[PDB]
């Protein structure tokens, strides 16, 4: 197949190309179509980015400041929508950062919402009403994967540039956001490619030839800091949950 | 240009000429172009029979049927005596075990006063 | 190795004497354990591509393993593997079965119980019933079906390495009397010597059992079997339908026994059509160039009757009718109450093509085939030129099919189609 | 129970907003902007093009267009030549540690934008092998897809990296 | 207007309308009340922790953490009030109908 397109999994040999009537998807070895991403217009789309630690996802990003992502294994069944308030997007990278929180006799914080029995929710159907095991909005694209025998909690961080600005907006959990200010405004270079060394240490390049690093480093180093961010993402969906079932 | 035909290897389905969804055996319901439960293979092995009454068995099917005390010889699909249909060239091989099983059945009537 | 390269030192450090026998037998202990880690770790490239040659190794394996931690640990981290890597949908199909059922076999050896298989087979099933086009390409490796047939219907390239190597692995199959009664009474009773079983040796068994009933399978039997019978049976699938027939009357569901009757009537059909044609020459003095198979239409599923298209009312070559009618009369004669049908698409006639300059071409032909070409037959050697039309009107064939069927014998050089019309290349300018 | 529900949502946001925002940006750090090809070329004007990383190496390799600043006592030189120069810096410090190698472009490719070229890692070489074992509408010989359609460069560049190399492509916006 | 047809409709209404209400306040109301109570003392004390650690100029003022610390305490005990009186609901509930059948 021709084209000057097409990004390889890293970790898996497939293949992801453009074609008229939307993202399609490959075998390399066999040449026989897998997925089909419906999508309008390609002008639309500023990129799209693999999943580096697994590869079982696809992300994809809109200009307009809209994120949806796709399983590939799924037959390209979309699976999450994300959304970015009043952003405009520039060029978008997901990464993927597993915690390793390796038991130390200095740390004493113990966890108690473990031992506390899981929710559950509320759904009815046309017949009755049932009972369903709690899984949270986002849970389903972020759960413990089956194939994942490394089960670690994977943090889920999506890093977002805008256009013209220069502004660098990072996204956590899909639901939390973070605004950073960058002093460099003076010129409005184009980005030119993203690149990642590790996890949460990133360079970004312009079209000058400047290098801007983004090192979440120090917060990853934070046990509390990032327990912080995990905290305030799971107080904003709780109230929701009991938002949902008041109505 | 000639053609000469060396070997012909040719394939015949064979069917039950049936002197005319109800090609079945009124008995085990099996197809009269296949085996009755008790039969492997069709054909010789488990052959048709036509009765008089032009009601259409499988050999072993109206045979057993008929050996049971409860069958009086009748036809079970119409309650007629089974004689077995003359001049036909499917029953002329089981004439004489059909006479037999009748005039048996026939002969214990008598003798059970009914 | 270890202790000539470091015991002395070792011993000198700690300062006990060179023979110390406990010690050495624990670090003999350690050092197998070690293996067992190690080789827990890589378990699963062992059993996938170093199989069947690092087999050996497994023998020594199982010699280690005794407790039910380790077969745990051990199947949960080969499933993890197998499942992290093969069960991509990524993966080709043809290539994600060859493996699968290299560890089948390399497990088996393992695990003479079969335990293990049992945990992997209810892990990895429904991946199985994922994919869709598994059951028709590994019932055709079942019956070894060549690959001009696979290629036919499928659309799919399949890996011809793949599939002989695939077959090779089916077709491996190393998985003075009253005195000997006080003696072998003695020797045989006084020696001490110190979900249903579903755990057969048979790998072919284990391939039976993705189906939910092997109803589909014989079913798909019958119908290649009664195909490769109007192709023509090859001793190599009596083998398979021996394995088929072997491992259900075992077993022994109403529909089960309906698809495992005519298996055996369809060889008793051509074993009577072998026996009723050599007395049918003896009594008639009949052709013994027609070998007529006589079938039960029921049982070989031939839909003689779709009763929709009056298509198939070709001629057949006025000699070659004639004969064949012949023995229609007789097998009624022979088999009173039983009529004869001629299944006229059915068949192959062998014909010896003579031309001009000398070429004899013999080929094996359909009672269509031969239908067309014997219209081209010049008895007085006069070039007969016939169009599409003329051909349609004499053999009452439909002009599309007739089209493909003139273009069979264009492909072999004996037709040549111009501005229309068919004639007979007579005089080929090339070195055949 | 709605108005003291939605009163802790629009609360909650403040905290999040307010305080949590505050203390992760406090734990993230900007490095400022910088330019380290300044001093291996410090009289030329730097254009730069795609730069990737290769896995499991710490290098970095990238594309700049080179082209020398022309002073105000040099009229109108044909020098003013874009220069697909390719180096490599170490991940952490970006620290330059190969000669670079001007590729010099064939006559026939300089009808191309050569700032459209991106990296394509992963065995590029896969589907060239693949493309004339597929019976499809697309020769290689050059990578065209028919005789009708536009011609796409795939720039095999053999940049050995300390024995291994990456793959690029060459996209077609023609001037 | 009432008649056989609906009078059991009505029951059935309304028993749904209070045993499936109870449930839904103590199976998920309650639990979750914990919860949110759990994570915002735990968020209290991660910004305290910090405010000493850094010894940071700036300080983040507590005062928005209290305000949903006291509401949801009020939320959970208004939550059991309803419970206690939808269990009153209950027994005039049942006490009406036995007589209006
Ligand atoms: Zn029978
Ligand atoms: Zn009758
Ligand atoms: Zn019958």
């Amino acid at each position: 197949i021709n084209d000057y397109f097409i990004d390889y999994n890293p970790l898996f040999p497939i293949f992801a190309t453009r074609i008229a009537k939307g993202l399609a998807i490959y075998r390399v070895s066999d040449h026989a179509r897998l997925a089909v991403i419906p999508i309008r217009n390609i002008n639309l789309v500023a990129n799209y980015d693999w999943d580096t630690t697994t590869g079982k996802f696809l992300s994809i990003f809109f200009k307009d400041g809209t994120i949806r992502i796709h399983d590939i294994f799924k037959d390209g069944r979309l699976v999450s929508f994300l959304r970015i308030p009043s952003t405009k997007i520039s060029k978008g990278i997901w990464d993927r950062i597993p915690l390793r929180y390796e038991p130390n006799n200095r740390d004493f914080a113990c966890n108690i919402i473990d031992d506390l029995p899981k929710l559950i929710r509320f759904v009815k159907d046309s017949k009755r009403i049932n009972i369903v095991p709690y899984t949270q909005p986002n849970s389903l694209w972020r759960g413990p994967d089956e194939d994942d025998l490394d089960s670690n909690e994977k943090l889920d961080v999506h890093v977002v540039f805008n256009e013209g600005n220069d502004k660098i907006t990072v996204f956590f959990n899909g639901d939390y956001a973070v605004f950073l200010s960058v002093d460099n405004i003076e010129n409005e270079n184009s980005l030119k490619s993203i690149i990642k060394v590790q996890d949460g240490f990133y360079q970004c390049f312009y079209e000058d030839g400047t290098v801007q690093t983004l090192n979440l480093g120090p917060l990853l180093q934070s046990k509390s800091s990032v327990n912080l961010l995990n905290y305030i993402m799971v107080i904003k969906e709780l109230i929701g949950y009991m938002l949902t079932h008041l109505e | 240009m000639k053609v000469k035909i060396n070997e012909v290897h040719s394939v015949f389905a064979w069917s039950w000429h049936i002197p005319s969804d109800e090609d079945v055996c009124g008995i085990c319901r099996a197809s009269y172009n296949g085996t009755c439960p008790s039969c492997k293979f069709p054909g010789d092995q488990c052959p048709l029979v036509i009765g008089l009454c032009h009601h259409n068995f499988h050999d072993h099917c109206i045979y057993r049927w008929l050996d049971t005390p409860t069958s009086k010889g009748l036809c079970p699909m119409c309650r007629q005596t089974f004689q077995l249909q003359k001049g036909l060239a499917i029953n002329d091989a089981h004439v004489q075990k059909f006479v037999e099983i009748v005039s048996r059945r026939r002969e214990e009537m008598i003798e059970e006063g009914v | 190795k270890f202790i000539n390269q470091y015991w002395s030192q070792f011993s000198k450090l700690v300062g006990c004497p060179e023979d110390d026998h406990e010690l050495t037998t624990t670090v003999f202990n350690c050092f197998e354990s070690n293996f067992l880690r190690i080789r827990t770790n890589e378990i699963f490239d062992i059993c996938v591509l170093a199989y069947p040659d690092s087999k050996v190794t497994l023998l020594e394996l199982r010699k280690i393993m005794k407790d039910f931690k380790d077969y745990t640990n051990i199947v949960t981290t080969f499933l993890s593997d197998f499942k992290k890597y093969i069960l991509n949908p990524s993966v080709t199909t043809v290539d994600a079965l060859l493996r699968y059922v290299k560890t089948i076999k390399a497990f088996l050896v393992l695990d003479p119980t079969g335990r293990c298989l049992h945990s992997i087979t209810t892990f990895v099933k429904p991946y199985f019933q994922e994919r869709k086009h598994l059951v028709n390409v590994l019932l055709y490796a079942m019956l070894d079906l060549p690959e001009e047939e696979l290629k036919e219907k499928i659309n799919f390239n399949v890996d011809m390495k793949a599939l002989l190597s695939l077959v090779d692995t089916l077709h491996d199959s190393d998985i003075i009397r009253h005195a000997m009664l006080y003696e072998h009474i003695l020797n045989y009773y006084i020696a001490w010597v110190p979900k249903s079983s579903y755990i057969k040796t048979n790998l072919f068994e284990v391939l039976l059992d993705l189906f939910e009933s092997r109803e589909f399978f014989i079913s798909e039997f019958r119908n290649l079997l009664t195909d490769r019978l109007f192709t023509l049976l090859d001793e190599k699938w009596t083998r398979c339908l021996k394995l088929i027939r072997e491992k259900i009357v075992k077993f022994t569901a109403d529909a089960d026994q309906s698809n495992l009757n005519s298996i055996d009537v369809m060889l008793w059909d051509i074993k009577c059509s072998e026996e009723l044609c050599r007395k049918m020459h003896e009594v008639a003095g009949l052709d013994p160039i027609i070998f007529p198979k006589f079938i039960s239409l029921l049982y070989w599923k031939y839909n003689c009757d779709t009763q929709g298209s009056n298509d198939l009312a070709f001629h057949l070559p006025i000699d070659l009718e004639r004969e064949l009618q012949k023995y229609s009369d007789i097998y009624s004669q022979l088999k009173p109450g039983r009529k004869l049908q001629l299944c006229k698409d059915k068949g192959k006639v062998e014909i010896q093509l003579a031309f001009k300059d000398g070429r004899k071409l013999v080929l094996d032909v359909s009672l269509e085939q031969c239908s067309v070409i014997n219209q081209f037959d010049s008895p007085n050697d006069e070039p007969i030129c016939l169009s599409l039309e003329q051909l349609s009107e004499s053999l009452n064939i439909a002009p599309p099919r007739l089209t493909h069927l003139l273009d069979f014998w264009i492909q072999k050089g004996v037709l040549l189609k111009e501005n229309g019309t068919y004639s007979v290349i007579e005089h080929s300018e090339m070195d055949f | 129970y709605r108005d003291l529900i939605n009163s802790m949502s629009d609360m909650e946001k403040d905290i999040a907003q307010s305080n949590v925002n505050s203390h992760i940006q406090q734990h993230i750090l900007v490095d400022l902007k910088t330019d380290v090809f300044a001093q291996k070329y410090p009289s030329s004007q730097i254009n730069l093009l795609d730069a990737i990383k290769l896995p499991k190496h710490n290098y970095i390799v990238y594309l700049i267009q080179v082209t020398k600043h022309n002073s105000a006592q040099e009229p109108f030189s044909e020098e003013n030549k874009k220069k697909l120069y390719i180096g490599t810096l170490k991940d952490e410090n970006l620290g330059i540690i190969s000669k670079e190698s001007s590729v010099k472009i064939p006559a026939l490719f300089k009808s191309y934008r050569l700032s459209s070229t991106r990296f394509v890692p992963n065995r590029v070489h896969s589907l060239l092998r693949d493309i004339g074992l597929s019976d499809s509408n697309y020769h290689s010989s050059y990578i065209r897809e028919n005789r009708e359609n536009d011609d796409f460069i795939a720039c095999t560049a053999k940049v050995s990296v300390d024995g291994r190399s990456a793959s690029l492509v060459f996209p077609k916006e023609k001037q | 207007s009432v008649g056989e047809k609906n009078f059991k409709r009505w029951k059935y209404l309304g028993c749904e309308a209070y045993q499936k209400t109870v449930q839904i306040l103590t199976l998920i109301f309650v639990p979750a009340c914990e919860r949110i109570i759990i994570y915002v003392e735990k968020l209290r004390a991660i910004l305290q922790a910090f405010s000493i650690q850094n010894k940071l100029s700036y300080t983040s003022d507590l005062t928005a953490v209290e305000v949903l610390l006291k509401s949801s305490q009020k939320l959970l005990t208004m939550t059991l009030n309803s419970i206690i009186g939808l269990g009153r609901d209950e027994t005039l509930f049942e006490k009406f109908f036995i007589w209006f059948n």
